[PDB]
């Protein structure tokens, strides 16, 4: 993102990043402008409902004066209170949510980020607390199974990073899963300027997409929701071409 | 005649589909997850229908032998309609559902039942001695003619509410000069129930 | 009067401008336990401020002591406190070591106390504004002389005055506690003057009024017609809700139980056929057989019972029942229905929220009993909601075997003929006996002591004299004792009811404990129930035949 | 979050929660219309509606505003098109009809009945039992397309134009699992 | 919360290995140090539930004394039934003082 239209736009692409998340076999980048505008809303939200109720129960509590009324009183405070509270539920279910998949995938995204061939970098995908994270709990992991395992066996296999012999220790995510998409189309009100999809009988603009194992192509038009394996569908995904469900 | 036994099972099957405590239809997910296993079978408590009517428990309790068959019927009506498109018109393998009940009135000892209790629905306890090897018992007969030599089709059920109940075969043929009764039964293409018997003390 | 029934809407509204906060918690409810008016009026209070999102808590109490040790318990951030079902009869501020110069600032808290028992403090009403209550209609009009003496009383020839307004002081004291008007009561005609009647209020209001047949039946006669002129003023599809006046029947659990079950156990037919020996067997099963309904039949669940008599158990009543003299037991009463669950009536619900009280679920075991009546009294809240039927279902078999445990004990007790005559008031000690464990109970004890009292009324005896209950634990070596009062047969006219039979038993029981050294502890809100031990039992009964009642 | 599995699939409340953030129809009973008061200023919903607003107008907020104005005294929740008797006769005619395509309807379908159904209860012109029947018929009719139609399970892909959030979340674990077993087991045999 | 709930769940933890003890030490250090980053206005290890409702009734499940709120002051007494906001005791029910949600 580089702007704002309004901070119903920054809640709406929250929600969809964290549905996203959600569901996907694999670590996906790191919206970083998009929390660092809600960490700033949040502060001066909770600052300003703290500074009208330190104001009113300081007009309440200097004199007898008069109480506040009921209406138009409550009501707001309520409302902002119980929003924020959503809003933190949802920040805290996308985050431990990307925790436990940082959890799960630490040996092969170890093993990528040092590959200097590679073009992407554990920084897009990792943020700084995540990147501490990440290097901790794998050197604590690591000194215990050194300690109590590893200690014993013979150098020919003290490595737990070896992919050699029988079977291998990496885990890599499964791109072939199947998920559930619904194709909302291009994001443009224009739904037709983009260089991809095509048109059948009827009308009925489509994407279509090719399968190598299968040699096959399927058409996926705007308004019907398929579901389909996941390791050709990643550009539609990134492009917002399709959200997953 | 005929009129009346409609009205009993429309009455029924307004029950059926009708009853409902809070928010759930429990007796059509019974139903549901009956067929889903292969029991075609439903379980009716009686509280429940004394509560939402008094008539048809009336009637229930007047003559059930036969009362019964309606319900029965009036059962697999709903479950043909609330598992089968008709898709704007087939297997349809689905035999008359049976009708369990439970009640929780007051028990009767074996030695008090006399001639009074003729024809009743009663509630008792005992203990098994014995138990008969199973049998099977007609539903759907096929029967078939040696002179004109047509084709017929005989629904019985298994109710009788008195000793004869049976139409053994019908007296002249379906309308030349045949028998009296010129039939026999086409053993294959015929339906079977079992049956068993059993001994209380 | 401090709050006549015209200014409680002024008072409510106070509430909410000394409770309404959006993070604080500043009402506070205290309910008297075990007495089913109290539940009546805290549930409707309850649901009266949840509907305007005003935070509050309940907490109930079952002693003076846990009252005074749960009010130094509170901070001082608690704006307002309701004592609902005690607390009229003494002066909370020297209980409570009140300094009406801690509190100014004036009205820096608040405590609406709201009590029915009639005859109260007369210093708590005119002496102290921090403690207010709703009066009932009594100071208006009963009070009208009380009230010059303790003003006066609050050259050498003036000594008269003060005589007589020590005079006047005692005559309004020395007066029997008696309860006069429910509080439910109440609540329903302060929520009819503020405009939020509905059908789940009504319930209530006939539950809490109901619950006082037993004991005040004058009260409830009074009573009667306001709700039957208010429900009368408010295709079974799966969501009806129908209150409706049918008649009913002085009858133990008609509905629930078999026919004669309920002619077995209704107190009533019991008192007036002598049911306790073979006679009064006898003349039951005469009943049955010139009534026409077969033995077999009426041993049948209600459910199963022959529907054509069913319909005509009315008539079969008003043509056999003049003869035996127990044509006083039909009357009309209030039938809820909801949904296809059937039907109940008001007197077996409030026998099954009694025995569900009663029967749920040295120092350290009584606190430990005490809990457990904390606990029944939730549970029993818990169960007023229409989404439970199996904590109603519970308390119905419950009550069924309370009543036949209560009905083995007095037959026991009649037979053996322990009731000593003295020349004021009889006496009865249980010493020894079957289930003695259940009678700890205070409500229990007093439903025994019921039955006792129409037993021996519905006799040809010509004295009135209190009857005196008492009963043994044998983990605690005590005796709990219950001061009851007479009662008239109900089949009475209303000439002879000028005032109710008042009870002495709470000034005669104080006045020999500030006499004499008795190890008793008088704590239980019923002023007339009293805990003491067995070896000082005798001579104490001694001392109240010996002094003035 | 992980809890066990809980992290491949959502669980009803957070459908629930997700439905309960769209708008709605309202029918205020107050007016806070500014003297020409405190600003509602809220930050993930316009407050132009909240704040701009006068008493028996149409104006649309979110549904746990009006679910909280419904709590007190202060809402009166307009019904949708599709609850009512005329509409859905239409619409069960149209799955009966077709015996192949399951119905336009909206994806909030069950939730937003399931929640109105028991919060505004008095506010239905039609009796409540009728529409809560129907919607069961409903259920039936389309638990039956959807058990006739997984007789077959491709191993390429499958569409799915008009199912509902709920049938779709208490059917993707069975469906996502056997598709996956189906894959590798084609993909292992070359 | 990270706490490993030594005061309430096994008691000793003794069944597990030394080596496991000190690994669940340093994770707790871990889980401690994650939120005192850029996410401390956010308990992390709160509920997970989506909130549904503002105010619930809730029954007091053990005695305690008087603890207190922002605003206000909620004495446990033993058996009472309070309507408070749910945002406000939640802390209370994870470690399982209240009871009947
Ligand atoms: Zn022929």
């Amino acid at each position: 993102t580089q702007i704002y239209v309004s901070p119903q736009q920054d809640f709406s692409d929250l929600m969809k990043s964290w549905k996203n998340e959600r569901c996907s076999p694999e670590l996906l980048p790191y919206p970083h402008q998009l929390m660092k505008r809600l960490l700033n809303r949040i502060s001066m939200q909770s600052q300003l409902i703290e500074n009208i109720s330190m104001g009113f129960l300081d007009m309440q509590n200097a004199s007898n004066a008069n109480p506040p009324m009921p209406n138009e009183s409550k009501l707001p405070l309520l409302c902002m209170e119980t929003e924020l509270e959503r809003l933190k539920f949802v920040i805290r279910s996308y985050i431990r949510c990307r925790l436990s998949k940082i959890d799960k995938f630490s040996l092969y995204l170890r093993q990528l980020n040092e590959d200097e061939n590679s073009l992407i970098s554990l920084t897009d995908l990792l943020s700084k607390d995540e990147i501490k994270y990440h290097d901790t709990h794998s050197l604590i992991w690591l000194k215990l199974v050194n300690d109590s395992i590893l200690k014993y066996m013979p150098e020919e296999l003290q490595a737990i990073n070896d992919t050699e012999g029988s079977v291998n220790m990496i885990d890599e995510p499964d791109w072939n899963k199947f998920v559930f998409i619904h194709v909302n189309g291009p994001p443009d009100g224009k739904w037709n300027e983009d260089p991809l999809l095509q048109e059948n009988e009827f009308g009925k603009p489509c994407y279509t997409v090719t399968i190598p194992d299968l040699k096959e192509e399927v058409e996926l038009t705007i308004g019907s929701i398929y579901v389909m394996r996941y390791e050709v569908i990643r550009d539609l995904l990134r492009d917002d071409k399709v959200a997953l469900i | 005649n005929d009129d009346d036994n409609t009205e009993i099972i429309k009455s029924f099957k307004n029950f059926i589909l009708e009853f409902r405590l809070d928010s759930q239809f429990i007796y059509r997910d019974q139903l549901r997850n009956n067929i889903l296993v292969k029991n075609y079978s439903l379980t009716v408590n009686m509280e429940h229908l004394i509560g939402y009517n008094e008539d048809i428990y009336k009637k229930l309790s007047d003559e059930p032998s036969d009362i019964i068959p309606l319900f029965e019927t009036a059962i697999t009506q709903v479950a043909k309609r609330i598992s089968i498109l008709s898709r704007a018109q087939l297997l349809n393998s689905l035999p008359t559902f049976q009708l369990i009940l439970n009640s929780n009135a007051n028990q009767i000892p074996l030695r008090d039942l006399d001639s009074e209790h003729v024809s009743k629905i009663v509630r008792l306890s005992g203990i098994i001695i014995s138990t008969s090897v199973l049998s099977s018992r007609a539903t759907y007969l096929s029967i078939m003619c040696r002179n004109c030599r047509h084709t017929t089709s005989i629904t019985i059920n298994n109710f009788n509410s008195i000793t004869g109940n049976t139409v053994s075969l019908p007296r002249s043929c379906l309308s030349k000069n045949c028998g009296p009764d010129p039939y026999i039964i086409i053993h294959e293409s015929s339906k079977f129930i079992d049956q068993q018997f059993l001994k209380l003390q | 009067m401090y709050y006549g029934i015209s200014q409680f809407s002024e008072a409510y509204n106070k509430i909410l401008r000394n409770s309404s906060s959006h993070s604080s918690c500043q009402l506070v409810i205290f309910v008297s336990c075990l007495n089913i008016d109290a539940l009546c009026a805290t549930k409707m209070l309850s649901l009266l401020f949840k509907k305007q999102l005003v935070q509050s808590q309940i907490v109930p109490i079952f002693g003076y002591s846990e009252l005074r040790r749960h009010y130094s318990q509170l901070d001082d951030n608690i704006n307002s406190l309701l004592l609902v079902g005690f607390g009229g009869v003494i002066d909370l501020e020297a209980f409570l070591e009140i300094d009406p110069q801690e509190y100014v600032i004036s009205f820096r808290r608040d405590i609406y106390v709201l009590d029915a028992h009639r005859p109260w403090n007369l210093d708590n009403i005119f002496g102290s504004q921090i403690i207010q209550c709703f009066d009932d209609g009594t100071v208006d009009d009963t009070l009208g002389e009380q009230k010059e003496a303790y003003y006066k009383l609050l050259r050498k020839q003036r000594k008269k005055q003060i005589h007589e307004y020590e005079g006047v002081l005692e005559e309004y004291y020395s007066q029997g506690t008696t309860v006069v008007n429910s509080i439910s009561a109440q609540i329903y005609s302060l929520l009819s003057a503020i405009g939020e009647t509905n059908l789940s209020n009504l319930w209530l209001n006939i539950l809490g009024t109901t619950s006082l047949d037993i004991a005040y039946a004058q009260v409830y006669n009074r009573l009667y017609p306001l709700l039957q002129d208010e429900v009368k003023r408010l295709v079974k599809t799966p969501d009806t809700l129908t209150l409706n006046i049918q008649p009913d029947y002085y009858l133990f659990l008609l509905r629930h139980s078999s026919l004669y079950d309920s002619f077995y156990y209704s107190n009533y037919v019991n008192a007036k056929l002598s049911l306790w020996n073979e006679n009064g067997k006898k003349r039951l099963h005469k009943m049955f057989a010139r009534m026409g309904i077969p033995l077999s039949t009426a041993q049948e669940t209600w459910l199963y019972m022959d529907h054509s008599i069913k319909r005509e158990l009315g008539i079969i009543f008003d043509k056999n029942l003049d003869r035996y003299g127990l044509q006083d037991i039909i009357r009309d009463g209030f039938v809820r229905t909801l949904g296809y669950r059937g039907s109940i009536s008001a007197s077996e619900f409030v026998e099954a929220l009694t025995a569900l009280l009663e029967v749920g679920n040295s120092a350290q075991k009584l606190t430990n009993l005490r809990k457990r009546w904390v606990s029944n009294f939730w549970l029993s809240w818990d169960a007023l909601d229409d989404r439970k039927v199996e904590l109603l279902n519970r308390g119905i078999q419950l009550a069924q075997d309370l009543q036949r445990a209560i009905f083995n004990t007095g037959v026991a007790i009649l037979e053996k003929k322990l009731i000593k005559h003295l020349r004021i008031y009889r006496l009865c000690v249980l010493q020894d006996g079957p289930d003695l464990d259940l009678y700890r109970n205070p409500l229990t004890l007093l439903r025994l002591g019921n039955w006792l009292i129409e037993c021996c009324a519905e006799s040809e005896d010509k004295q009135l004299l209190p009857m005196v209950l008492a009963s043994i634990d044998e983990n605690t070596d005590t005796y709990l004792v219950a001061g009851l009062t007479p009662r008239y047969p109900r089949g009475l006219d209303t000439i002879h009811t000028k005032k109710p039979i008042l009870n002495n038993f709470s000034m005669a029981f104080q006045q020999i404990t500030a006499e004499t050294d008795a190890k008793v502890r008088i704590d239980n809100f019923e002023s007339s129930i009293i805990e003491i031990r067995r070896e000082d039992l005798s001579p104490f009964l001694e001392k109240l035949t010996l002094s003035g009642l | 979050s992980l809890p066990a599995h809980l992290q491949q699939t959502f669980s009803p409340e957070e459908i629930q929660f997700i439905v309960e953030n769209e708008p709605i129809k309202i029918f205020p009973r107050i007016t806070t219309r500014q003297k020409i008061h405190t600003r509602w200023q809220l930050i993930t919903t316009d407050d132009k509606a909240l704040n701009n607003m006068v008493a028996m107008r149409s104006t649309e907020v979110v549904l746990w505003i009006a679910l909280l104005l419904k709590q007190q005294s202060k809402c009166s929740i307009v019904a949708p098109q599709w609850l009512t008797t005329k509409e859905l006769d239409r619409k069960i005619q149209y799955e009966k009809t077709h015996p192949d395509r399951f119905s336009e309807l909206p994806w909030n379908w069950l939730v937003l009945a399931r929640i109105l159904f028991n919060k505004a209860k008095d506010d239905f012109h039609d009796p409540i039992h009728e529409l809560r029947g129907k919607i069961q018929d409903l259920r039936e009719i389309r638990q039956i397309k959807v058990l006739k139609g997984l007789k077959y399970l491709n191993e390429s892909h499958l569409q799915l134009d008009n199912l509902s959030l709920l049938e779709i979340n208490e059917l993707r674990p069975f469906i996502t699992e056997i598709m996956d077993k189906l894959r590798e087991i084609h993909t292992a045999s070359l | 919360n990270g706490l490993d709930l030594m005061s309430s769940s096994q008691q000793d933890t003794n069944n597990l290995s030394h080596q496991e003890q000190e690994y669940l030490k340093e994770y707790c250090d871990l889980i401690t140090d994650l939120k005192s980053g850029d996410l401390v206005d956010i308990d992390l290890s709160g509920s997970l539930v989506p909130p549904s409702d503002v105010f619930i009734d809730v029954r007091v499940l053990k005695d305690a004394g008087e603890i207190q709120t922002e605003y206000g002051v909620f004495n446990l007494i033993k058996d009472s039934q309070f309507f408070v906001r749910q945002s406000d005791v939640e802390r209370l029910i994870q470690q399982g003082y209240l009871q009947k949600i």
